[PDB]
């Protein structure tokens, strides 16, 4: 019967910077509202409660503000430490208590990835398996692109990528994407490459090995 | 005003929560090391208030009526004072109310 | 200490039945709410549905009523939560919370990770991430374990610079996937050892691979 | 005898059975002060801002646990006393 | 002893003003509501209106708001009645009444008696209430007195010195629009004793040292 | 606008008896209702609080009832103390807080009073004012009703009424009418008559007299 929107879902800033946190009700909670902040690997952790009274031992830059439908979650100036998701909750009436949440990155200069493919040992491809891997390591932003090419054809469904979370001293993301084919697929082309798009990278960037070559 | 007073223990209904156009329900607020040991809190049923038909209107809200009460909570054993008074907002029952007065 | 004590983790396979337990301690159990509270891997936080222990009141959230029972025995302090025939989709952090009557949850339990899956306990086999520029790069892929986690760590803890430990990502097969890799001076490989140490403690299994140029 | 350490909203105006506080002050009583409430009407408002005399505002009150001087003026020892203390008020059907 | 203690009676006359106090002690004067209640003379209660010490909260009877004022001076626990301009119709007994929110008046003050009147100190006039032979109810005789335009209360009336009681029957006195007081006093008497005896009502008017022993005969 | 309405008015019982009191709000007072007794010349002493509460040192042979609109005030056995005016009083919206009151009086048979009339006397008579007299003596019950006629013609305005207390010994009243004129008015008419109506008498008793007879 009540739903709570945040917003933005995604608030990228540096630190020292302001933090401006929004959560919408679709009709009235009065004063029944609590802000949590969650770090990876935590449970959820009370900062405010009552739209404005800061749970105890929370740092004084944490405040909140509202009444009714339209509260707001502000941290002064954002401390390394501050940067985790943070999620509003309504206990007025369930109804829908939690909001989505909204993720704090820090924002930092744009830093293309350093791209490296690795060939499948040959004591994998024994068992029958083969897998190639391309890492892109200490970027920023987090978007990129990594297209796998197996003797210039465009592979799809048959990867998988992984990333990092930002690094606690650069601030930059790593990912590695993993090619799985079978033995026999793999013995069957000659050149493996992963072509990576970046903001940092003036055009896309290509590494790539000949199977049975060094 | 003073941090240790001596207290005496020795002390010398109605259905309008079901009858309200905001009506709750009573939980058995329990702690066997608190006096009062038990406390009757509410919690409103609905999110509108209840009209002249019996149907629930949403353009008005039922809401809870908090009161602050006092509570003695019995310290750990041994320590200097056998209890503590604490304050704490008790929800008594609900009210409606309108989207503006 | 006033806390919330949850269950172990737990590893199930879909079909099977299980009941995770939520215990309180410092505070009176029965002058409380508890809410249990779902999060599936890097999503958001869920209600499943609260208990007020004192008098057993319950409420579910409609979209879990009726594929879990919640549950309390106030004589031990403790709130539980069960399903009859658990399904993969059910893979998730299970948190339980304390709330006063018109308040925030400010307790909260550890959280109990429960993982429901077809396939069985199976420790990794560890490939080489060989390398071969200003910097290289080696690693090691683990390969194909049940159930997570594996750790993993470079020349027993005395490389920790340039390290990135991706997280694990699920194979179609049922099977976990990670890479660990690091970045290291060209100049080194010819003269430092470099071996990653995989350690998968649900089936006690321990690898330390040397990382070489082919 | 126990020894004893001794260490918001406008519903009452936007609801449809509104009431006044009244500053209970009692001073051989902790707390001294106790705000209790009357009711306005003996209806309550509707939908369309008038009192309907169909419907009746009724106090809701609770009972609190309160400490009295004992002996009167010490401020160091009470005795234990329960009150019943209006609180707000609510509408019912009748 | 927990204890409302009012004012003293009042005479005054129609025009002047006057306020009434009742005093609490015993209790917090802040913690309960007071009530002021009206009484005329062999009528029933009436309510007047309230009030609410600790912050001076009033509220008043249709019947009396605008027509007197009530106050508190809570630093003597005292609550106060008060009217600008008497009126006769203002002679009744007066009380306040102690009562804690949403209870019964449950500690009552002793009552104030107001009487509105133009007179001063006056005594009365006796006249006699002759027995008749064209008046008689079969074998008995109605004899007495009619005390007339005295103020203020109260008279005594006897028969024969208190001699004669069985029979007697002396009325309460009511206040005329003349501001002054009238009562009768009879007493029934057998026919037969008319002749053989005489009656004498004895009147005592003691706020003007007033005595007045008139016989009562057949005119 | 709440009122409450007291039955009946009076309650006429013998000591021993068992009284009943009854008291009707004209809509819900909850059980905001309490009862109380007054006897002549004193304060109200409350007797029941909260429909059903004895106060502090009330006998136990008065019992309170009731919720809502109708409450009950019963006296299981009636001691001669008891006979005296009982109100109830709601404290739940003001309204008005108290009933009428009934009066509990002894019960006792009807008789019908002995009426003599008194002209005024002629010392009366040398100041402006002439007062006529009317008694009723010894009567049962209260309810009587007085007229004065002067020359047949009905007065109004000018009539004062006064009755004693129930009568220690044989329970009746008695009640004296005062009629007050001036002196040229009495002096204007022939015939002075009070007319008396009640219960005990099949048809009303005049009793009069002529100016100068």
């Amino acid at each position: 019967e009540i739903v709570l929107t945040q917003s933005p879902a995604t608030l990228s800033l540096s630190p020292g910077e302001r933090a401006t946190l929004s959560c919408r009700a679709s009709q009235s909670v009065f004063s029944y509202l609590a802000w949590y902040q969650q770090k990876p690997g935590q449970a959820p952790r009370l900062l405010i409660y009552d739209a404005s009274n800061r749970a105890t031992g929370i740092p004084a830059r944490f405040s909140g503000s509202g009444s009714g439908t339209d509260f707001t979650l502000t941290i002064s100036s954002l401390e390394p430490e501050d940067f985790a998701v943070y999620y509003c909750q309504q206990y007025f009436y369930w109804g829908w208590p939690f909001g989505q949440g909204t993720k704090l990155e820090i924002k930092r200069t744009v830093a293309a990835p350093s791209v490296f493919i690795f060939p499948p040992s040959d004591e994998q491809l024994k068992s029958g398996t083969a897998s190639v891997v391309c890492l892109l390591n200490n970027f920023y932003p987090r978007e990129a692109k990594v297209q796998w090419k197996v003797d210039n054809a465009l592979q799809s469904g048959n990867s998988q990528e992984s990333v990092t979370e930002q690094d606690s001293k650069d601030s930059t993301y790593s990912l590695s994407s993993t090619l799985t084919l079978s033995k026999a697929d793999y013995e069957k082309h000659k050149v493996y490459a992963c072509e990576v798009t970046h903001q940092g990278l003036s055009s896309p960037v290509t590494k790539s090995f000949n199977r049975g070559e060094c | 005003f003073p941090r240790t007073v001596m207290v005496n223990l020795n002390i010398h209904s109605s259905d309008y929560y079901n009858r309200s156009t905001s009506p709750w329900n009573l939980h058995r607020n329990e702690d066997p090391e608190r006096y009062p040991s038990v406390i009757w809190e509410a919690k409103c049923r609905h999110l509108g208030c209840i009209n002249a038909d019996g149907n629930v209107d949403y353009h008005m809200n039922s809401v809870p009526i908090q009161q602050e009460i006092l509570v003695l909570r019995r310290e750990p054993p041994h320590s200097p004072n056998s209890f503590r008074l604490e304050k704490i907002l008790v929800s008594v029952g609900c009210t409606c109310v309108t989207p503006i007065v | 200490e006033v806390q919330l004590v949850q269950s172990g983790a737990e590893v199930k396979k879909p079909g099977e039945s299980l009941k995770i337990s939520c215990k309180g301690s410092g505070y009176s159990f029965t002058s409380y709410w508890i809410g249990w509270v779902r999060q599936m891997p890097g999503k958001g936080l869920e209600w499943m549905g609260i208990i007020y222990p004192s008098d057993s009141d319950t409420r579910y959230s409609p979209s879990f009523q009726g594929q879990v029972t919640i549950s309390a025995d106030k004589s031990i302090s403790t709130a539980y939560l069960q399903w009859s025939s658990l399904k993969a989709s059910d893979t998730a952090m299970y948190y339980c919370a304390r709330y006063p009557n018109y308040g925030a949850f400010d307790i909260w339990g550890q959280g109990t990770m429960v993982t429901v899956s077809s396939a069985s306990t199976k420790g990794p086999s560890v490939f080489p991430l060989a390398p071969s520029g200003g910097t290289a790069a080696l690693g090691c892929l683990v390969k194909d374990y049940f159930p997570e986690p594996v750790t993993v760590s470079w020349n027993s803890g005395a490389l920790t610079s340039g390290v990135h430990t991706f997280p694990a990502v699920l194979q179609s097969s049922g099977l976990y996937s990670l890479s660990s890799v690091v970045t290291v001076p060209s100049s080194s490989l010819g003269t430092q050892t470099y071996i990653c140490n995989v350690n998968h403690k649900p089936s006690n299994t321990k690898v330390d691979k040397k990382v070489e140029p082919k």
